[PDB]
């Protein structure tokens, strides 16, 4: 509940009024409608970053955020778009078993994918997220940021080195 | 047609490196029934011809030979251009496809064409085999023209199992030199994928002998291992830090060449100070550290000592306080180990600082750091330098081009 005022000025020698007071009132309401709809994606992004992070709601804040893939960054890492399944098995597994909790975990319960997130522990709103769908054959990886990037880059490709270190880690070990 | 039977038995059984079962049946095809037409009889027995001469091709045995492939491969193209002619009658097939096998002859002149070219490729590979290095771009650059010109012009359906393997090996090869030049120009990741590349495509080129093989297929996992030795060797510390103190031993502990095996039993041989191989990067300003970084980051330049790095310092760092008495000599003496060949020995005053010297590569360097001064070990790091040395270069390898 929320009380407004308006008021119109510019010696003493309405219309504008209403129809000023209707306009002012149709912005304060999409204004508020749209603080209230991005309000929960930071919330969300705050509890997820700090813990009770549903898997299933998760998803709401991928929805939201406009993540983008590796392919699209850079090209020299395009190759791994043919890496295999199980690739994208053994990295999951070899960082989970060796990495701190700098790494997180998001996996669907039954017949699902898995997300063993891992986003540095300053660098905010940037973030790396794995993608494994055994069952639709769908594996993705993507940067996502909770911010739109006009293109921060700096700490972006930092922690993002320090990822696609361990993937040739694993596809080493694959080809020893 | 009825020769169909025939095509798709000789052809798709010639890909799985099977050529007697096939060039048995080319002459008997056109044998037991004497009666024919069109190119049904010459065109078989070029195939025949064909089949015995790629066995030739795939021996390997006709390198250096102070008859050749392409002496073979000369009247191989006029075996099949002689039957694909304008035949009008004396013959008869039929008069809807009649020659047919045209198409496919000129494909498959073309094709011989192909194997001659990357026989006499593969003919001064070998001769420059003798040579201490043999630089590896240029090669590339010759083979990337190979495949530019023979490419996408002699595919018709039934050659599909040819063209896809022959083009496996020589991009798999492709793989290998790129990696050749970037494991030589310490590019990591570029090395890395074409490795996993080749290792991918031979993972299916090589897959005929459970559903003997010829000498090029154990030469090419020769040179890969020797290849990915060479990249475990080069790049270890970066990989190091991911792994503990003992899975890294297992992992390295199977990859032969075993540079990281045999480092660490010589260690404790003298009792040494220092094992570090230095890489010379002048000439490049790419260079920031040892991983990978996104390609536009901002970074400095080398200068002085960062110009000659200790990557692979073992086996607990790289000396801050004896470095300048082992920097300067790069330069100095270094005559002699441009020859790829030479060892230094060195002495110090009241310290027993003495480093020797190898140089397998122009651009790598091999600086043992010990510290005696008694026997300088009986000569015997001169002669592990020099077989790490020619283990690096690998010639001999290039040398078993030719079968034994």
């Amino acid at each position: 509940r929320l009380q407004f005022f308006v008021v119109l000025t510019s010696f003493p020698r309405f219309p504008p009024l209403a129809a000023e007071v209707g306009m002012a009132r149709a912005r304060l309401a999409q204004l508020v409608r749209l603080a209230g709809g991005h309000c929960r994606r930071d919330t969300l992004w705050k509890r997820l970053f700090l813990g009770r992070l549903a898997l299933a709601e998760l998803e709401e804040l991928l929805e939201a955020v406009h993540a983008k893939s590796i392919g699209d960054i850079d090209p020299q890492l395009d190759c791994f778009l043919s890496m295999t399944v199980s690739w994208y098995q053994s990295l999951i597994k070899v960082l989970l078993s060796r990495f701190p909790q700098s790494c997180r975990h998001f996996q669907s319960p039954d017949l699902g994918t898995q997300y063993l997130v891992v986003l540095n522990q300053k660098f905010t709103d940037c973030f790396v997220l794995v993608f494994l769908d055994s069952h639709l054959g769908k594996t993705s990886l993507t940067v996502v940021f909770r911010e739109p990037f006009p293109v921060q880059l700096v700490s972006t490709y930092h922690h993002l080195e320090s990822v696609i270190n361990t993937a040739c880690f694993t596809l080493w070990t694959r080809l020893l | 047609p009825v020769e169909q039977a025939v095509l798709e038995t000789f052809f798709s059984h010639l890909g799985i490196f099977s050529y007697d079962k096939a060039k048995d049946n080319v002459e008997k095809e056109r044998e037991a029934n004497k009666s024919a037409g069109g190119s049904w009889l010459s065109l078989l027995a070029a195939l025949a011809h064909l089949a015995a001469a790629e066995k030739v091709y795939h021996s390997l045995t006709y390198l250096g030979q102070k008859d050749s492939i392409r002496t073979i491969y000369t009247s191989l193209h006029n075996e099949l251009k002689k039957v694909v002619t304008g035949r009008g009658a004396l013959g008869g097939t039929a008069p809807h496809v009649e020659e047919l096998l045209s198409h496919l002859s000129e494909q498959l002149c073309f094709f011989v064409q192909a194997r001659m070219e990357i026989a006499d490729f593969y003919e001064k590979m070998y001769t420059l085999s003798t040579q201490k290095f043999i630089n590896a771009e240029e090669l590339v650059g010759l083979l990337d023209a190979i495949m530019k010109k023979y490419s996408s012009r002699f595919h018709h359906p039934i050659l599909s199992p040819l063209e896809s393997s022959f083009q496996l090996e020589v991009d798999v090869l492709c793989h290998l030199l790129k990696a050749q030049a970037q494991v030589s120009e310490w590019k990591f990741l570029p090395s890395l994928v074409n490795l996993h590349s080749a290792h991918t495509k031979l993972q299916t080129w090589g897959q005929i002998f459970e559903k003997q093989p010829p000498h090029l297929f154990l030469w090419l996992m020769k040179l890969k291992n020797m290849l990915l030795a060479k990249f475990s060797f080069y790049f270890h510390e970066a990989l190091s830090r991911q792994t503990t103190a003992s899975e890294m031993k297992t992992l390295t502990a199977k990859a032969n060449p075993d540079f990281f095996g045999k480092i660490s039993s010589f260690i404790r041989k003298y009792d040494a100070a220092n094992v570090s191989l230095i890489f010379d990067n002048r000439g490049s300003e790419s260079f920031q550290g040892h991983g990978y970084h996104h390609p536009h980051s901002y970074r400095e330049a080398p200068k002085g000592v960062d110009q000659y790095p200790a990557v692979v310092s073992l086996p607990s760092d790289r000396p801050v306080m004896h470095w300048p008495n082992v920097i300067m000599i790069m330069t100095d003496r270094t005559s002699d180990l441009n020859s790829l060949e030479k060892v230094v020995h060195f002495y110090d005053d009241k310290v027993q600082s003495t480093y020797f010297l190898t140089r397998p590569e122009p651009h790598f360097t091999i600086v043992i750091i010990f510290e005696s001064k008694k026997s300088e070990r009986d000569s015997h790091f001169i002669s592990f330098l020099n077989e790490v040395s020619l283990a690096l270069k690998n010639p001999k390898v290039f040398a078993s081009l030719k079968p034994g």
